[PDB]
RNA sequence: AAGGUAAGUAU
RNA sequence: ACUCUGGUUUCUCUUCAGAUCGCAUAAAUCUUUCGCCUUUUACUAAAGAUUUCCGUGGAGAGGAACAACUCUGAGUC
Protein backbone atom coordinates (compact mmCIF):
# COMPACT_ATOMS: atom_id res chain seq x y z
CA UNK A 1 0.00 0.00 0.00
CA UNK A 2 3.08 2.41 -1.03
CA UNK A 3 4.81 2.45 2.21
CA UNK A 4 8.21 2.54 0.43
CA UNK A 5 10.29 5.67 1.35
CA UNK A 6 8.97 8.58 -0.75
CA UNK A 7 11.18 11.96 -1.28
CA UNK A 8 8.89 14.73 0.30
CA UNK A 9 11.61 17.16 -1.55
CA UNK A 10 13.19 17.65 -4.74
CA UNK A 11 17.01 17.95 -2.89
CA UNK A 12 16.34 15.10 -0.48
CA UNK A 13 15.96 12.60 -3.63
CA UNK A 14 19.32 14.18 -5.09
CA UNK A 15 21.69 13.90 -2.29
CA UNK A 16 19.52 10.59 -1.13
CA UNK A 17 20.82 9.46 -5.03
CA UNK A 18 24.47 10.91 -4.21
CA UNK A 19 24.62 8.96 -1.06
CA UNK A 20 25.10 5.87 -2.89
CA UNK A 21 28.02 3.07 -2.31
CA UNK A 22 28.30 -0.46 -4.18
CA UNK A 23 24.42 -0.31 -4.82
CA UNK A 24 21.82 1.26 -7.38
CA UNK A 25 19.22 3.35 -6.44
CA UNK A 26 16.29 2.67 -8.10
CA UNK A 27 14.14 6.29 -7.83
CA UNK A 28 10.57 5.38 -9.58
CA UNK A 29 9.37 8.93 -10.28
CA UNK A 30 5.54 9.49 -10.73
CA UNK A 31 1.96 9.38 -8.55
CA UNK A 32 1.03 7.19 -5.68
CA UNK A 33 -2.51 8.32 -7.02
CA UNK A 34 -1.91 6.33 -10.25
CA UNK A 35 -3.08 2.97 -10.58
CA UNK A 36 -0.28 1.45 -13.25
CA UNK A 37 1.61 3.44 -11.23
CA UNK A 38 -0.12 1.63 -7.99
CA UNK A 39 0.85 -1.76 -9.63
CA UNK A 40 4.62 -0.60 -9.96
CA UNK A 41 4.92 0.48 -6.55
CA UNK A 42 3.22 -3.05 -5.32
CA UNK A 43 6.17 -4.54 -7.87
CA UNK A 44 8.98 -2.64 -6.35
CA UNK A 45 7.41 -3.44 -2.63
CA UNK A 46 7.15 -7.32 -3.24
CA UNK A 47 10.93 -6.90 -5.09
CA UNK A 48 12.32 -5.09 -1.78
CA UNK A 49 12.74 -7.38 0.62
CA UNK A 50 14.57 -10.02 -1.65
CA UNK A 51 17.17 -7.15 -3.32
CA UNK A 52 17.34 -5.17 -0.24
CA UNK A 53 21.02 -5.80 0.03
CA UNK A 54 22.25 -3.96 -3.45
CA UNK A 55 18.81 -2.76 -4.93
CA UNK A 56 17.10 0.86 -3.03
CA UNK A 57 14.21 1.71 -3.80
CA UNK A 58 13.46 5.88 -3.58
CA UNK A 59 10.08 6.58 -4.61
CA UNK A 60 9.06 10.32 -5.56
CA UNK A 61 5.84 12.44 -6.75
CA UNK A 62 6.37 14.37 -9.74
CA UNK A 63 4.22 17.69 -8.00
CA UNK A 64 6.52 17.40 -4.62
CA UNK A 65 9.46 17.80 -6.80
CA UNK A 66 8.83 19.50 -10.29
CA UNK A 67 12.50 20.52 -10.83
CA UNK A 68 13.52 17.03 -12.23
CA UNK A 69 10.64 16.21 -14.21
CA UNK A 70 12.41 18.98 -16.94
CA UNK A 71 15.31 17.26 -16.10
CA UNK A 72 15.32 13.61 -17.67
CA UNK A 73 11.92 14.58 -19.16
CA UNK A 74 9.55 13.17 -16.91
CA UNK A 75 6.15 13.32 -18.67
CA UNK A 76 5.24 9.52 -18.24
CA UNK A 77 3.85 7.69 -15.46
CA UNK A 78 5.48 4.96 -14.34
CA UNK A 79 9.18 5.80 -15.29
CA UNK A 80 12.04 4.23 -13.65
CA UNK A 81 15.16 5.52 -13.60
CA UNK A 82 18.48 3.50 -12.66
CA UNK A 83 20.47 6.10 -11.10
CA UNK A 84 23.24 4.35 -9.68
CA UNK A 85 26.98 5.47 -8.66
CA UNK A 86 26.15 8.84 -9.20
CA UNK A 87 25.38 7.75 -13.39
CA UNK A 88 22.67 7.34 -15.52
CA UNK A 89 22.95 3.72 -16.67
CA UNK A 90 21.58 2.92 -20.46
CA UNK A 91 19.42 0.40 -19.70
CA UNK A 92 18.66 -0.96 -22.97
CA UNK A 93 15.70 -3.79 -23.51
CA UNK A 94 14.64 -2.76 -26.95
CA UNK A 95 12.60 0.58 -26.59
CA UNK A 96 12.92 3.63 -28.05
CA UNK A 97 13.94 5.23 -24.60
CA UNK A 98 16.76 3.22 -23.09
CA UNK A 99 16.76 5.44 -20.07
CA UNK A 100 13.40 4.89 -18.35
CA UNK A 101 10.79 1.95 -17.85
CA UNK A 102 7.73 3.92 -17.74
CA UNK A 103 5.45 1.24 -17.21
CA UNK A 104 4.57 -1.63 -14.70
CA UNK A 105 6.86 -4.62 -14.79
CA UNK A 106 4.19 -8.03 -16.06
CA UNK A 107 6.64 -9.88 -13.74
CA UNK A 108 8.19 -9.97 -10.21
CA UNK A 109 10.87 -12.34 -11.66
CA UNK A 110 11.63 -9.88 -14.81
CA UNK A 111 12.36 -7.13 -12.28
CA UNK A 112 14.77 -8.62 -10.24
CA UNK A 113 16.59 -10.30 -13.59
CA UNK A 114 17.22 -6.51 -14.72
CA UNK A 115 18.13 -4.82 -11.45
CA UNK A 116 20.43 -7.19 -11.11
CA UNK A 117 21.79 -7.38 -14.51
CA UNK A 118 21.91 -3.43 -13.73
CA UNK A 119 23.91 -3.63 -11.07
CA UNK A 120 26.27 -6.07 -12.70
CA UNK A 121 27.04 -3.40 -15.59
CA UNK A 122 27.26 -0.80 -12.74
CA UNK A 123 29.79 -2.36 -10.85
CA UNK A 124 31.77 -3.29 -14.22
CA UNK A 125 32.06 0.32 -14.81
CA UNK A 126 30.15 0.33 -18.02
CA UNK A 127 27.57 3.07 -18.72
CA UNK A 128 25.35 1.21 -20.57
CA UNK A 129 23.93 -2.34 -20.65
CA UNK A 130 21.37 -4.25 -22.52
CA UNK A 131 18.00 -6.70 -21.05
CA UNK A 132 18.24 -10.39 -21.65
CA UNK A 133 14.36 -9.94 -22.73
CA UNK A 134 13.88 -7.62 -25.55
CA UNK A 135 10.39 -5.74 -24.70
CA UNK A 136 9.46 -4.41 -28.41
CA UNK A 137 6.69 -7.34 -28.21
CA UNK A 138 4.75 -7.65 -25.55
CA UNK A 139 4.38 -11.17 -26.56
CA UNK A 140 0.23 -10.80 -26.81
CA UNK A 141 -0.15 -13.43 -28.87
CA UNK B 1 -23.84 -19.18 -68.66
CA UNK B 2 -27.32 -17.85 -67.47
CA UNK B 3 -29.01 -20.89 -66.48
CA UNK B 4 -25.46 -21.75 -64.17
CA UNK B 5 -25.45 -18.27 -62.89
CA UNK B 6 -29.16 -18.36 -61.63
CA UNK B 7 -28.42 -21.71 -60.32
CA UNK B 8 -25.34 -20.76 -57.61
CA UNK B 9 -27.20 -17.90 -56.65
CA UNK B 10 -30.01 -19.73 -55.99
CA UNK B 11 -27.21 -22.03 -53.82
CA UNK B 12 -25.83 -19.35 -52.24
CA UNK B 13 -29.02 -18.13 -51.19
CA UNK B 14 -30.52 -21.12 -49.66
CA UNK B 15 -27.23 -23.76 -49.00
CA UNK B 16 0.15 -1.26 -42.94
CA UNK B 17 -0.13 -2.41 -46.47
CA UNK B 18 -1.33 0.82 -47.81
CA UNK B 19 -3.43 1.23 -51.01
CA UNK B 20 -3.33 4.22 -53.45
CA UNK B 21 -6.69 4.06 -54.81
CA UNK B 22 -10.15 2.11 -54.61
CA UNK B 23 -10.06 -1.55 -56.33
CA UNK B 24 -12.05 -2.89 -58.46
CA UNK B 25 -13.01 -5.68 -56.37
CA UNK B 26 -15.95 -4.25 -54.59
CA UNK B 27 -18.21 -3.81 -57.38
CA UNK B 28 -21.67 -5.06 -56.67
CA UNK B 29 -23.39 -4.29 -60.09
CA UNK B 30 -22.92 -7.11 -61.89
CA UNK B 31 -25.99 -9.17 -61.95
CA UNK B 32 -26.36 -11.87 -63.87
CA UNK B 33 -30.28 -10.89 -64.39
CA UNK B 34 -30.92 -9.57 -67.96
CA UNK B 35 -33.83 -7.34 -67.33
CA UNK B 36 -31.48 -5.79 -64.15
CA UNK B 37 -28.55 -6.05 -65.76
CA UNK B 38 -29.49 -4.22 -68.87
CA UNK B 39 -32.12 -1.21 -67.34
CA UNK B 40 -33.88 0.88 -69.74
CA UNK B 41 -32.68 4.25 -69.54
CA UNK B 42 -35.03 6.65 -68.37
CA UNK B 43 -35.24 9.24 -71.39
CA UNK B 44 -38.63 10.81 -70.18
CA UNK B 45 -40.55 10.39 -73.75
CA UNK B 46 -37.51 12.96 -74.75
CA UNK B 47 -37.58 15.10 -71.74
CA UNK B 48 -34.20 12.97 -69.20
CA UNK B 49 -31.29 15.53 -69.83
CA UNK B 50 -28.54 13.62 -67.42
CA UNK B 51 -26.46 16.19 -65.67
CA UNK B 52 -22.93 15.44 -67.12
CA UNK B 53 -24.03 13.57 -70.04
CA UNK B 54 -23.16 16.22 -73.39
CA UNK B 55 -26.52 17.91 -74.40
CA UNK B 56 -25.99 17.31 -77.89
CA UNK B 57 -24.71 13.80 -77.45
CA UNK B 58 -27.27 12.97 -75.61
CA UNK B 59 -29.49 14.05 -78.05
CA UNK B 60 -27.56 11.57 -80.10
CA UNK B 61 -27.48 8.87 -78.07
CA UNK B 62 -31.47 9.76 -77.37
CA UNK B 63 -33.37 6.80 -78.70
CA UNK B 64 -35.43 9.50 -80.77
CA UNK B 65 -38.62 7.35 -80.32
CA UNK B 66 -40.67 10.02 -78.39
CA UNK B 67 -39.28 12.33 -81.55
CA UNK B 68 -40.27 10.00 -84.20
CA UNK B 69 -43.47 9.58 -81.98
CA UNK B 70 -44.04 13.41 -82.04
CA UNK B 71 -43.13 14.06 -85.45
CA UNK B 72 -45.83 11.81 -86.58
CA UNK B 73 -48.37 13.48 -84.51
CA UNK B 74 -47.63 16.79 -85.38
CA UNK B 75 -49.92 18.52 -87.40
CA UNK B 76 -48.62 20.61 -90.74
CA UNK B 77 -48.60 23.94 -88.90
CA UNK B 78 -46.90 21.76 -85.66
CA UNK B 79 -44.38 20.13 -88.63
CA UNK B 80 -43.85 23.52 -90.29
CA UNK B 81 -43.38 25.61 -86.58
CA UNK B 82 -40.85 22.72 -85.40
CA UNK B 83 -39.13 23.40 -89.08
CA UNK B 84 -38.61 26.95 -88.20
CA UNK B 85 -37.54 26.53 -84.96
CA UNK B 86 -34.95 24.25 -85.51
CA UNK B 87 -33.47 26.00 -88.17
CA UNK B 88 -32.96 28.67 -85.89
CA UNK B 89 -31.24 26.33 -84.10
CA UNK B 90 -29.15 25.48 -86.44
CA UNK B 91 -28.12 29.10 -87.51
CA UNK B 92 -27.65 29.96 -83.86
CA UNK B 93 -24.96 26.51 -83.91
CA UNK B 94 -23.30 28.17 -87.12
CA UNK B 95 -23.05 31.01 -85.20
CA UNK B 96 -21.42 29.70 -82.23
CA UNK B 97 -19.40 27.36 -84.29
CA UNK B 98 -18.25 30.11 -86.48
CA UNK B 99 -16.24 31.76 -83.05
CA UNK B 100 -14.84 28.53 -81.81
CA UNK B 101 -11.66 27.81 -84.30
CA UNK B 102 -12.15 31.04 -86.24
CA UNK C 1 -2.43 26.42 -52.77
CA UNK C 2 -1.93 29.83 -51.67
CA UNK C 3 1.37 30.13 -53.79
CA UNK C 4 -0.42 28.70 -56.77
CA UNK C 5 -3.38 31.58 -56.41
CA UNK C 6 -0.25 34.03 -56.46
CA UNK C 7 0.98 32.65 -59.12
CA UNK C 8 -2.24 33.04 -61.05
CA UNK C 9 -2.70 36.57 -60.09
CA UNK C 10 0.62 37.83 -61.27
CA UNK C 11 0.31 36.60 -64.49
CA UNK C 12 1.80 33.47 -65.53
CA UNK C 13 -1.07 30.63 -66.12
CA UNK C 14 -4.29 31.61 -67.49
CA UNK C 15 -7.70 30.89 -65.09
CA UNK C 16 -8.82 27.33 -66.70
CA UNK C 17 -5.66 25.44 -65.71
CA UNK C 18 -6.13 27.33 -62.18
CA UNK C 19 -9.24 25.98 -61.98
CA UNK C 20 -7.89 22.19 -63.33
CA UNK C 21 -4.61 22.46 -61.27
CA UNK C 22 -7.09 23.67 -58.25
CA UNK C 23 -9.33 20.07 -58.45
CA UNK C 24 -5.91 18.21 -58.96
CA UNK C 25 -4.73 18.89 -55.92
CA UNK C 26 -7.99 18.98 -54.18
CA UNK C 27 -8.02 15.18 -55.45
CA UNK C 28 -4.71 14.29 -55.01
CA UNK C 29 -3.25 15.62 -51.80
CA UNK C 30 -2.92 11.90 -51.31
CA UNK C 31 -0.06 11.78 -53.98
CA UNK C 32 0.84 15.13 -53.24
CA UNK C 33 1.72 15.26 -49.94
CA UNK C 34 1.01 10.87 -48.65
CA UNK C 35 -0.92 11.64 -45.87
CA UNK C 36 -1.44 7.89 -45.55
CA UNK C 37 1.80 7.52 -42.96
CA UNK C 38 0.66 11.25 -41.28
CA UNK C 39 -2.92 9.76 -40.79
CA UNK C 40 -4.54 6.34 -41.61
CA UNK C 41 -8.03 7.64 -41.99
CA UNK C 42 -6.61 10.45 -44.01
CA UNK C 43 -6.55 7.81 -46.91
CA UNK C 44 -10.59 7.10 -46.65
CA UNK C 45 -10.32 11.03 -47.70
CA UNK C 46 -8.29 11.25 -50.37
CA UNK C 47 -9.61 7.60 -51.66
CA UNK C 48 -13.18 9.39 -51.92
CA UNK C 49 -11.37 12.35 -53.39
CA UNK C 50 -10.29 10.05 -56.52
CA UNK C 51 -13.95 9.05 -56.49
CA UNK C 52 -15.36 12.52 -56.91
CA UNK C 53 -12.72 13.22 -59.24
CA UNK C 54 -13.65 10.19 -60.68
CA UNK C 55 -16.95 11.08 -61.42
CA UNK C 56 -15.97 14.24 -62.34
CA UNK D 1 -16.41 50.36 -30.41
CA UNK D 2 -13.41 49.41 -32.60
CA UNK D 3 -13.13 50.14 -36.43
CA UNK D 4 -11.23 49.44 -38.97
CA UNK D 5 -7.29 50.04 -39.92
CA UNK D 6 -5.50 51.13 -42.77
CA UNK D 7 -3.13 47.92 -44.31
CA UNK D 8 -0.51 49.65 -44.34
CA UNK D 9 0.05 49.04 -40.89
CA UNK D 10 -0.05 45.73 -41.65
CA UNK D 11 1.92 45.33 -44.12
CA UNK D 12 4.65 47.48 -41.85
CA UNK D 13 4.06 45.29 -38.85
CA UNK D 14 5.01 42.12 -41.23
CA UNK D 15 7.40 43.61 -42.80
CA UNK D 16 9.57 44.31 -39.96
CA UNK D 17 8.55 40.84 -38.06
CA UNK D 18 9.65 38.97 -41.31
CA UNK D 19 11.79 36.60 -40.02
CA UNK D 20 11.84 35.49 -35.88
CA UNK D 21 15.37 34.41 -36.72
CA UNK D 22 16.82 37.88 -35.94
CA UNK D 23 16.61 39.49 -32.34
CA UNK D 24 13.43 41.76 -33.71
CA UNK D 25 10.23 40.49 -33.08
CA UNK D 26 12.33 37.88 -30.00
CA UNK D 27 10.25 40.60 -27.55
CA UNK D 28 7.02 39.10 -28.74
CA UNK D 29 7.27 36.07 -26.43
CA UNK D 30 4.85 34.79 -24.74
CA UNK D 31 2.33 36.98 -26.77
CA UNK D 32 3.51 35.65 -30.05
CA UNK D 33 3.10 32.07 -29.06
CA UNK D 34 0.11 32.44 -27.63
CA UNK D 35 -1.99 33.16 -30.96
CA UNK D 36 0.96 30.05 -32.66
CA UNK D 37 -2.22 27.81 -30.60
CA UNK D 38 -5.03 29.00 -32.88
CA UNK D 39 -2.96 28.56 -36.06
CA UNK D 40 -4.88 25.93 -37.75
CA UNK D 41 -8.19 27.33 -37.15
CA UNK D 42 -7.27 30.38 -39.61
CA UNK D 43 -5.91 27.87 -42.37
CA UNK D 44 -9.62 26.72 -42.16
CA UNK D 45 -11.01 30.05 -43.19
CA UNK D 46 -8.63 30.13 -45.68
CA UNK D 47 -9.78 27.08 -47.33
CA UNK D 48 -13.18 28.59 -46.94
CA UNK D 49 -12.79 31.51 -48.14
CA UNK D 50 -10.94 31.12 -51.04
CA UNK D 51 -12.21 32.52 -54.09
CA UNK D 52 -14.55 30.67 -56.66
CA UNK D 53 -13.57 30.92 -60.36
CA UNK D 54 -16.02 33.73 -60.83
CA UNK D 55 -14.44 35.98 -58.11
CA UNK D 56 -11.62 37.80 -59.85
CA UNK D 57 -10.61 39.65 -56.19
CA UNK D 58 -12.46 39.67 -53.12
CA UNK D 59 -11.74 42.45 -50.59
CA UNK D 60 -12.54 39.86 -47.19
CA UNK D 61 -11.31 41.77 -44.22
CA UNK D 62 -9.02 40.04 -41.42
CA UNK D 63 -8.50 39.96 -37.69
CA UNK D 64 -4.61 40.21 -37.30
CA UNK D 65 -2.19 39.98 -34.42
CA UNK D 66 -1.22 43.15 -32.59
CA UNK D 67 2.24 41.86 -33.51
CA UNK D 68 1.52 40.50 -36.64
CA UNK D 69 1.97 36.88 -35.74
CA UNK D 70 -1.35 35.66 -36.88
CA UNK D 71 -4.23 37.06 -39.33
CA UNK D 72 -7.85 35.59 -39.10
CA UNK D 73 -10.37 35.64 -42.02
CA UNK D 74 -13.66 36.87 -40.20
CA UNK D 75 -15.97 35.90 -42.92
CA UNK D 76 -18.29 32.73 -42.90
CA UNK D 77 -18.57 31.78 -46.83
CA UNK D 78 -22.44 33.04 -47.38
CA UNK D 79 -23.81 32.14 -51.36
CA UNK D 80 -27.46 31.72 -51.57
CA UNK D 81 -28.02 28.06 -52.99
CA UNK D 82 -29.52 28.46 -56.64
CA UNK D 83 -27.31 30.87 -57.74
CA UNK D 84 -24.38 29.05 -56.90
CA UNK D 85 -25.55 26.33 -59.02
CA UNK D 86 -26.08 28.36 -61.55
CA UNK D 87 -22.87 29.73 -61.46
CA UNK D 88 -21.04 26.49 -61.43
CA UNK D 89 -23.57 25.24 -63.96
CA UNK D 90 -22.36 28.06 -66.19
CA UNK D 91 -18.50 27.32 -65.25
CA UNK D 92 -19.50 23.72 -66.61
CA UNK D 93 -20.13 24.53 -69.46
CA UNK D 94 -17.53 26.87 -70.04
CA UNK D 95 -14.98 24.42 -68.73
CA UNK D 96 -16.27 22.10 -71.17
CA UNK D 97 -16.05 24.78 -73.93
CA UNK D 98 -13.12 25.13 -73.20
CA UNK D 99 -11.84 21.30 -73.20
CA UNK D 100 -13.34 21.27 -76.92
CA UNK D 101 -11.43 24.30 -77.79
CA UNK D 102 -8.57 23.70 -76.72
CA UNK D 103 -5.92 20.91 -78.77
CA UNK D 104 -3.54 20.74 -76.24
CA UNK D 105 -4.07 21.39 -72.03
CA UNK D 106 -1.12 21.94 -69.85
CA UNK D 107 -1.07 21.40 -65.91
CA UNK D 108 1.16 23.87 -63.90
CA UNK D 109 4.32 22.83 -61.59
CA UNK D 110 3.64 21.26 -58.33
CA UNK D 111 5.53 23.75 -56.94
CA UNK D 112 4.39 26.82 -57.23
CA UNK D 113 7.61 28.55 -57.01
CA UNK D 114 11.26 27.67 -55.75
CA UNK D 115 11.58 25.14 -52.81
CA UNK D 116 13.17 28.44 -51.00
CA UNK D 117 11.04 30.84 -52.49
CA UNK D 118 10.92 33.96 -49.94
CA UNK D 119 7.64 35.23 -48.82
CA UNK D 120 6.42 37.43 -51.41
CA UNK D 121 6.24 40.71 -50.88
CA UNK D 122 1.88 42.19 -50.93
CA UNK D 123 3.41 45.77 -51.64
CA UNK D 124 6.24 44.45 -54.20
CA UNK D 125 4.29 42.26 -56.77
CA UNK D 126 1.06 41.17 -55.23
CA UNK D 127 -0.03 44.82 -55.77
CA UNK D 128 0.55 44.18 -59.43
CA UNK D 129 -2.11 46.13 -61.63
CA UNK D 130 -2.49 42.82 -64.29
CA UNK D 131 -5.58 41.04 -62.86
CA UNK D 132 -5.69 38.68 -65.65
CA UNK D 133 -9.69 37.53 -66.27
CA UNK D 134 -11.97 35.44 -64.04
CA UNK D 135 -14.08 33.06 -66.45
CA UNK D 136 -16.96 34.91 -67.17
CA UNK D 137 -20.06 33.80 -69.60
CA UNK D 138 -21.84 35.88 -72.41
CA UNK D 139 -25.44 35.10 -71.52
CA UNK D 140 -27.95 36.25 -73.79
CA UNK D 141 -29.04 40.04 -72.31
CA UNK D 142 -32.98 39.60 -73.31
CA UNK D 143 -32.72 36.00 -71.21
CA UNK D 144 -30.66 37.07 -68.49
CA UNK D 145 -32.26 40.69 -67.66
CA UNK D 146 -32.81 39.45 -64.01
CA UNK D 147 -28.78 38.46 -64.28
CA UNK D 148 -26.17 40.55 -65.30
CA UNK D 149 -26.98 43.34 -63.00
CA UNK D 150 -25.66 41.58 -60.08
CA UNK D 151 -24.18 37.97 -61.14
CA UNK D 152 -20.67 36.97 -60.94
CA UNK D 153 -20.52 38.39 -57.79
CA UNK D 154 -18.73 37.17 -54.21
CA UNK D 155 -21.67 38.57 -52.30
CA UNK D 156 -24.71 39.56 -55.15
CA UNK D 157 -27.78 41.67 -54.42
CA UNK D 158 -26.24 43.07 -50.83
CA UNK D 159 -27.59 46.04 -49.37
CA UNK D 160 -30.14 45.43 -51.65
CA UNK D 161 -33.55 45.31 -48.95
CA UNK D 162 -35.88 44.24 -52.16
CA UNK D 163 -33.83 40.55 -52.17
CA UNK D 164 -31.84 40.31 -49.41
CA UNK D 165 -30.96 41.41 -45.59
CA UNK D 166 -27.66 42.95 -46.32
CA UNK D 167 -24.39 42.76 -44.50
C1' A E 1 5.97 8.80 -36.45
C1' A E 2 8.83 5.15 -34.40
C1' G E 3 10.18 0.07 -31.95
C1' G E 4 18.03 1.69 -35.09
C1' U E 5 21.63 7.13 -29.08
C1' A E 6 27.71 1.61 -27.68
C1' A E 7 29.75 2.85 -23.43
C1' G E 8 34.71 4.95 -21.27
C1' U E 9 38.29 8.97 -20.78
C1' A E 10 39.86 14.20 -19.59
C1' U E 11 39.24 18.66 -22.79
C1' A F 1 -63.60 57.63 -44.42
C1' C F 2 -61.99 58.61 -38.90
C1' U F 3 -58.33 57.30 -33.54
C1' C F 4 -54.40 54.32 -31.68
C1' U F 5 -51.20 51.42 -33.80
C1' G F 6 -44.38 52.47 -34.19
C1' G F 7 -40.03 49.95 -37.24
C1' U F 8 -35.95 47.19 -39.80
C1' U F 9 -31.11 47.00 -40.70
C1' U F 10 -26.84 45.97 -37.08
C1' C F 11 -23.23 45.31 -33.40
C1' U F 12 -22.20 42.52 -29.21
C1' C F 13 -23.71 40.32 -24.54
C1' U F 14 -26.52 35.98 -21.64
C1' U F 15 -29.36 32.01 -21.82
C1' C F 16 -32.17 27.18 -24.38
C1' A F 17 -32.43 23.45 -28.52
C1' G F 18 -37.46 21.57 -29.18
C1' A F 19 -36.69 21.79 -35.04
C1' U F 20 -33.28 17.03 -41.29
C1' C F 21 -30.35 22.84 -34.56
C1' G F 22 -27.26 21.80 -40.37
C1' C F 23 -32.21 19.64 -46.76
C1' A F 24 -24.23 19.66 -44.95
C1' U F 25 -21.01 16.56 -42.50
C1' A F 26 -15.93 15.86 -39.69
C1' A F 27 -12.66 14.32 -35.87
C1' A F 28 -11.12 12.49 -30.76
C1' U F 29 -11.70 9.17 -26.53
C1' C F 30 -14.05 5.07 -24.39
C1' U F 31 -16.95 0.28 -25.00
C1' U F 32 -18.31 -4.79 -27.73
C1' U F 33 -17.34 -7.70 -31.76
C1' C F 34 -14.94 -8.36 -36.98
C1' G F 35 -9.57 -8.41 -40.03
C1' C F 36 -7.22 -8.57 -35.40
C1' C F 37 -2.22 -8.96 -33.71
C1' U F 38 4.36 -6.87 -34.22
C1' U F 39 4.67 -2.60 -29.14
C1' U F 40 2.57 2.04 -28.87
C1' U F 41 1.14 6.53 -33.60
C1' A F 42 -2.05 3.38 -35.37
C1' C F 43 -5.29 0.77 -37.92
C1' U F 44 -8.96 -2.03 -40.97
C1' A F 45 -15.53 -1.61 -39.90
C1' A F 46 -19.39 -1.70 -38.00
C1' A F 47 -22.28 -1.17 -33.72
C1' G F 48 -22.82 1.54 -28.77
C1' A F 49 -21.99 5.83 -25.69
C1' U F 50 -19.54 10.55 -25.00
C1' U F 51 -16.59 14.82 -26.32
C1' U F 52 -14.46 18.52 -29.21
C1' C F 53 -15.25 20.78 -33.68
C1' C F 54 -16.74 23.55 -37.68
C1' G F 55 -22.06 26.20 -37.92
C1' U F 56 -27.37 27.46 -37.06
C1' G F 57 -32.19 28.63 -34.78
C1' G F 58 -35.35 30.30 -30.61
C1' A F 59 -35.49 33.77 -26.68
C1' G F 60 -33.76 37.89 -23.92
C1' A F 61 -30.53 42.18 -23.13
C1' G F 62 -27.50 46.46 -24.31
C1' G F 63 -25.50 50.44 -27.95
C1' A F 64 -25.08 52.21 -33.11
C1' A F 65 -27.58 53.01 -37.64
C1' C F 66 -33.75 55.29 -41.06
C1' A F 67 -35.97 57.06 -36.43
C1' A F 68 -39.57 59.37 -38.22
C1' C F 69 -41.34 57.50 -42.49
C1' U F 70 -45.06 54.59 -40.30
C1' C F 71 -46.31 49.00 -41.78
C1' U F 72 -50.54 47.18 -39.95
C1' G F 73 -54.67 45.47 -37.37
C1' A F 74 -57.96 47.19 -34.03
C1' G F 75 -61.10 51.52 -33.06
C1' U F 76 -69.38 50.61 -36.32
C1' C F 77 -65.72 51.65 -39.87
Amino acid sequence: SYMLPHLHNGWQVDQAILSEEDRVVVIRFGHDWDPTCMKMDEVLYSIAEKVKNFAVIYLVDITEVPDFNKMYELYDPCTVMFFFRNKHIMIDLGTGNNNKINWAMEDKQEMVDIIETVYRGARKGRGLVVSPKDYSTKYRY
Amino acid sequence: KDKSKELHAIKERYLRKFVFEWDASEDTSIDYNPLYKERHQVQLLGRGFIAGIDLKQQKREQSRFYGDLMEKRRTLEEKEQEEARLRKLRKKEAKQRWDDRH
Amino acid sequence: VVDSHVQYRLGNVDAFQLADGLQYIFAHVGQLTGMYRYKYKLMRQIRMCKDLKHLI
Amino acid sequence: QKEDMPPEHVRKIIRDHGDMTNRKFRHDKRVYLGALKYMPHAVLKLLENMPMPWEQIRDVPVLYHITGAISFVNEIPWVIEPVYISQWGSMWIMMRREKRDRRHFKRMRFPPFDDEEPPLDYADNILDVEPLEAIQLELDPEEDAPVLDWFYDHQPLRDSRKYVNGS
